[PDB]
């Protein structure tokens, strides 16, 4: 979400 | 039956252990085998009276409550509860205090005859309470006391005598907890700490207005250094409760400034320097502190939590007890994530704040900046980047002098967080140095846990520069392989050996989003295969690992990774059906990603998906219905399901037929989709109580409207899901809400508001003139926020009224009450946010009326002109963001009206003040009116345009250079990661064939500046 993790 | 064989044993062994662990498994066989029943009840009862240790005592006492739960059953045994009664008034204390236990243990049995007693038990209790003899008594009947609430609630109509009762047995429930306190008596003291706690539980009837005043003593208790410790972390853990369960109350006594400044002492205590730097619990004050400033910051007003925190920051840093400039760094960093907005807003004082702490002398200080600037990052992510100028060199040099393992792993992760949001063209500066040092730290640092820091921030270095990455991927991944050797063989390696792999699985799937598909196409064969081979793992932090790469593979390859479907999706199902189960973590994380994973194969392998649609909503629906943490995400995922099926069928974001359908646009088959989902959706926020899952939902309703239409929330001329949605989204509007129904309210109450306002926004784009029948309930609610007392309230519905007004456009029948409302707001308001959003709203409805408004241009220009004028003043980017964004607002709204009316405007004064606050800095959605009024103007040769040639040129300039900078992002970023200058391809060109006549015209200046040279050609 906008960020590289996805948890 | 070995019954009695147990109770021989409870009391006549030898060995005291004997009997009371043969007590211990009496009580359980009771149940199960329960003539000569009378031999073996006076049996216990003597042993319970008479024997001399008090845990043997207990033991017989248990059995006999289970037995007598067993004959009131059968209405046998009369005499046990009267006797019970009659021995906990004797005079002798033992014999009390053993019958009060008794009856203690006949009330955890739970047993319905126990309700035909509240007046005894609320009378014996109010007795014993006091008993001067035997604190032991007095705690135990503050014990059962929590038993006999819960039995006079059971009944329909709460009796008020009894409630009145219990009410004034509180006081004395204070008083026990004072005498376990000065006793020493920790044992009993926790015991009453828990019978509090069960207060908040309480119906206000019973408590009186006590929970206050007990949240008051509370605090009294924490904050005094004098008591042992662990009766003060049982003091804030109560406090904390009474945030989650009782914050209502509260908030009548501003409680919020006093319980943040209390847990704000307390945090300044003493810690233990060496563990902290060291080690890798929360039952030491100072940390239980950290967590109710934690839950305080989630629960309350910014007013009430960070203010105070805010306020005390700049003695605090500068005190020199390290232990006081440590606790303002840490407090501040739990409360940035209930309240982000808030400390955003104190980036003025806080960013400073954490740039004092990288440069302090004690370690434990640079370590509570350094945990500091992680929250922020994790939270505010951007925004905290931007001042990486100042943090990297500070940063970096302590790395390089660290001493502890633990400051390492923080300035390691720091950095991180860091360049993972740091724009493009910045860190492009920065990449070769960081490079080398990112792979320096990594050879030296040995310990697993520090190298997976190194890993996840060298990760981050090819997330912020995308294509910038190239040079450096194949050396990086080389190094790389070797933590990603032997996949499958788990045994003998530590949580951190598991770590140290998952984490370069899930960055090296992070380099190929940055460097496309044609740069990874080298390593695609051996690296898919090894995530494969993780996913087929028996660690579930591995197997997550592996969907994360799956993911990220999803986007860099599209529908090339069609062929996978067969092997993956399989995975995933039996990922998403695992049990959940205390919970088990590392299986909720890898459920959230393979999720993900789901979605975004979907979305890649548009056509190909469609045989798993049903599987995949089957599954997802199941753990909607049944998952304990996964019910938001799970249905995430099927809206992005549909997201692929709609995208499938060539249906276009954004290209919906507006209004009402009588019928469907979409294909029978993707419309069973939709209202699958759109079912699910509805069950999900009616009658729901946690807020998380209204807010996830109306949030996924909102985007969906927005992308494919009214049809997401009707079709066939069926209102029947859109009432039921605006009847959940106005109640949520009124208050009233089962999520609220459990006036400064808490950042997450205000985004509850947000996404329901922003569910009449989407509606009204989707609708236009067909949305008037809906807003009208909602219209006086709204109009009616515009006048709250909370700043932000009136901010967000403000600008809800104002794109509210966009979507209904002329159609709108509503324009002249809207029209009137804002312009009190932009007259009168007193927040410059609120009056800057409402500018933008009343230049929408001025461009849309068709009645006469050449009465209200006199005054809302004068008021225009005053914002303009303050804001002027004003130019802390929470400020300049304020600022600048009234500018565009303004000019926007100017111009909007110049375009209208441009002869009730004096364009003289007006055009000039314009220029004055072009190019832009944000908002360059506001360009749109701007130019077309440059068009205009230029087009009549109107001369006060035509005298200010120069500027316009210049703003011209910077604008095209953006839309280059911008276009050159777009094809370096990251894949995956409003910047628009044009609002559409025909502006654009109406903008350059402009250009070419000043260039015919003014002896071509146009084509003097590079920039426009190279458009006009």
């Amino acid at each position: 979400g906008g960020a590289k993790r996805h948890r | 039956a070995a019954l009695p064989a147990l109770i021989h044993i409870l009391q006549n062994s030898s060995n005291d252990g004997i009997k009371q662990l043969a007590g211990v498994e009496a009580r359980k066989q009771v149940s199960k085998h329960w003539a000569t029943q009378t031999s073996v009840k006076q049996s216990l009862l003597n042993s319970a009276f008479n024997e001399g240790k008090d845990a043997v005592r207990h033991a017989n006492a248990r059995v006999i409550a289970s037995i007598g739960s067993e004959e009131l059953d059968e209405k046998k045994w009369p005499e046990l509860i009267p006797n019970l009664l009659q021995a906990a008034c004797d005079s002798n204390p033992k014999i009390r205090e053993t019958a009060i236990f008794i009856i203690l243990s006949l009330l955890e049995s739970f047993n319905a005859n126990l309700a035909l007693h509240i007046d005894d038990f609320l009378n014996l209790f109010a007795q014993t309470i006091n008993d001067s003899a035997s604190l032991e008594t007095r705690s135990l009947s503050a014990q059962a006391l929590s038993y006999v609430s819960s039995l006079i609630e059971e009944e329909g109509e709460i009796n008020p005598q009894y409630a009145a009762k219990f009410a004034s047995l509180i006081p004395s429930v204070v008083q026990v907890l004072d005498a376990t306190i000065r006793e020493g008596d920790t044992t009993n003291t926790k015991l009453i700490f828990n019978c509090l706690n069960d207060f908040l539980l309480l119906d206000s009837q019973l408590t009186g207005n006590t929970i206050a005043d007990l949240v008051k003593l509370a605090l009294q208790i924490a904050v005094n250094s004098d008591v042992d410790e662990d009766i003060r972390v049982f003091a804030v853990q109560f406090v904390t409760s009474a945030l989650v369960y009782r914050k209502s109350k509260i908030n009548q006594a501003k409680l919020g400034p006093e319980i943040t400044l209390a847990a704000l002492k307390v945090a300044s205590e003493e810690i233990d320097v060496e563990d902290e730097l060291t080690n890798e619990e929360e039952n030491t004050p100072a940390l239980t502190a950290l967590r109710l400033i934690s839950n305080a910051s989630g629960e309350l007003s910014p007013s009430q939590v960070g203010v105070p925190i805010i306020e005390h920051l700049p003695t605090m840093l500068s005190s020199s007890n390290p232990f006081e400039r440590r606790s303002i760094l840490l407090a501040i960093s739990v409360l940035v994530t209930g309240s982000p907005d808030y400390t955003l807003s104190q980036f003025d004082k806080i960013i400073p704040a954490t740039v004092t702490g990288l440069k302090d002398s004690e370690a434990v200080v640079q370590l509570a900046a350094l945990k500091c600037i992680v929250q922020l990052s994790t939270n505010l992510q951007d925004e905290v980047a931007r001042y990486h100028e100042q943090y990297l060199p500070l940063v970096i040099d302590i790395i390089d002098s660290a001493k502890h393992v633990v400051i390492y792993k923080y300035a390691t992760l720091a950095l991180d967080g860091l360049l993972e949001f740091i724009a493009h063209n910045d860190i492009i500066k920065y990449l070769d140095p960081l490079m080398n040092k990112l792979f320096q730290m990594l050879e030296t640092q040995q310990s697993p846990k520090l190298r997976a820091a190194i890993v996840s921030a060298i990760g981050s270095c090819a997330f912020a520069a995308g294509s910038g990455f190239v040079p450096y991927f194949k050396t990086s991944v080389q190094y790389l392989q070797q933590f990603i050797q032997n996949v499958s063989q788990i045994e003998g390696l530590s949580e951190d050996d598991i770590e140290l792999k998952a984490l370069t699985f899930e960055n090296i799937s992070t380099m190929g989003r940055a460097v496309k598909s044609a740069a990874f196409a080298e390593y695609a064969e051996p690296l898919v295969n090894a995530a494969y081979e993780a996913i087929k793992t028996d660690s579930a932090r591995l197997r997550e690992s592996g969907y994360a790469f799956i993911a990220n593979m999803a986007k860099v390859y599209g529908k090339d990774f069609a062929p996978f479907l067969q092997t993956i999706i399989p995975e995933i199902f039996k990922t998403l059906e695992q049990e959940e189960y205390t919970v088990n973590t590392g299986i909720a994380y890898e459920k959230e990603v393979a999720a993900a994973a789901l979605s975004e194969l979907a979305i890649a392998s548009k056509e190909h998906f469609l045989e798993y649609v049903e599987p995949s909503l089957k599954v997802l629906a199941e753990q909607v219905n049944e998952s304990y943490g996964l019910k938001e995400t799970a249905l995430h995922s099927m809206w992005a399901i549909v997201k692929a099926v709609l995208l499938t069928a060539n249906l276009k974001e954004g290209e919906y037929p507006k209004g009402v359908p009588s019928g469907s646009y979409v294909d029978a088959s993707a419309l069973a989709v939709i209202q699958t989902v759109r079912e699910v959706s509805l069950n999900n926020v009616i009658e729901e109580v946690e807020t998380s899952m209204v807010i996830s939902v109306f949030q996924d309703l909102s985007e969906m409207l927005r992308l494919f239409g009214p049809i997401i929330i009707m079709d066939n001329g069926d209102s029947t899901h859109l009432d039921q949605l605006c009847r959940e989204a106005l109640s949520v509007l009124k208050g009233e809400h089962a999520c609220q129904t459990i006036l400064d309210a808490s950042e997450t109450e205000a985004t509850l508001l947000d996404v329901a306002l922003d569910i009449y926004v989407a509606l009204s784009t989707n609708l236009v003139g067909g949305f008037a029948q809906v807003f009208t309930t909602a219209k006086p609610v709204i109009l009616q926020l515009c006048q709250s007392k909370s700043k932000n309230k009136r901010s967000f519905a403000v600008g809800a009224l104002s794109e509210i007004a966009l979507g209904m456009r002329d159609e709108n029948p509503f324009i002249q009450e809207l029209l009137e409302a804002l312009i009190i707001s932009l007259t009168n308001d007193k927040s410059l946010e609120v009056r800057c959003n409402a500018s933008y709203g009343v230049g929408l409805l001025i461009e849309y009326s068709s009645f006469d408004v050449s009465a209200i241009y006199s005054p809302v220009l004068k008021s225009l002109y005053e914002i303009l004028s303050v804001a002027d003043e004003k130019n802390d980017e929470a400020t300049k963001e304020i600022v600048d964004r009234t500018f565009s607002n303004v000019c926007g709204c100017v111009a909007r009206m110049i375009l209208k009316h441009q002869n009730l405007v004096p364009l003289e004064h007006t055009i000039p003040a314009l220029l004055s606050h072009l190019p832009f800095n944000t908002a360059f959605e506001e360009y749109d009116p701007i130019f077309k009024l440059f068009l205009k103007l230029f087009q009549e040769q109107n001369s006060t345009i035509i005298n200010e040639a120069p500027k316009v040129i210049a703003i011209f300039a910077t604008v095209f250079e953006k839309e280059s900078e911008r276009i050159e992002l777009e094809t370096n970023s990251t894949l995956g990661r409003k910047r628009k200058q044009f609002q559409s391809e025909e502006i654009k060109q109406q903008v350059i064939e402009l250009l070419k006549h000043l260039n015919q015209q003014f002896n071509g200046a146009v084509a003097q500046n590079p920039v426009l040279a190279q458009v006009i050609a």
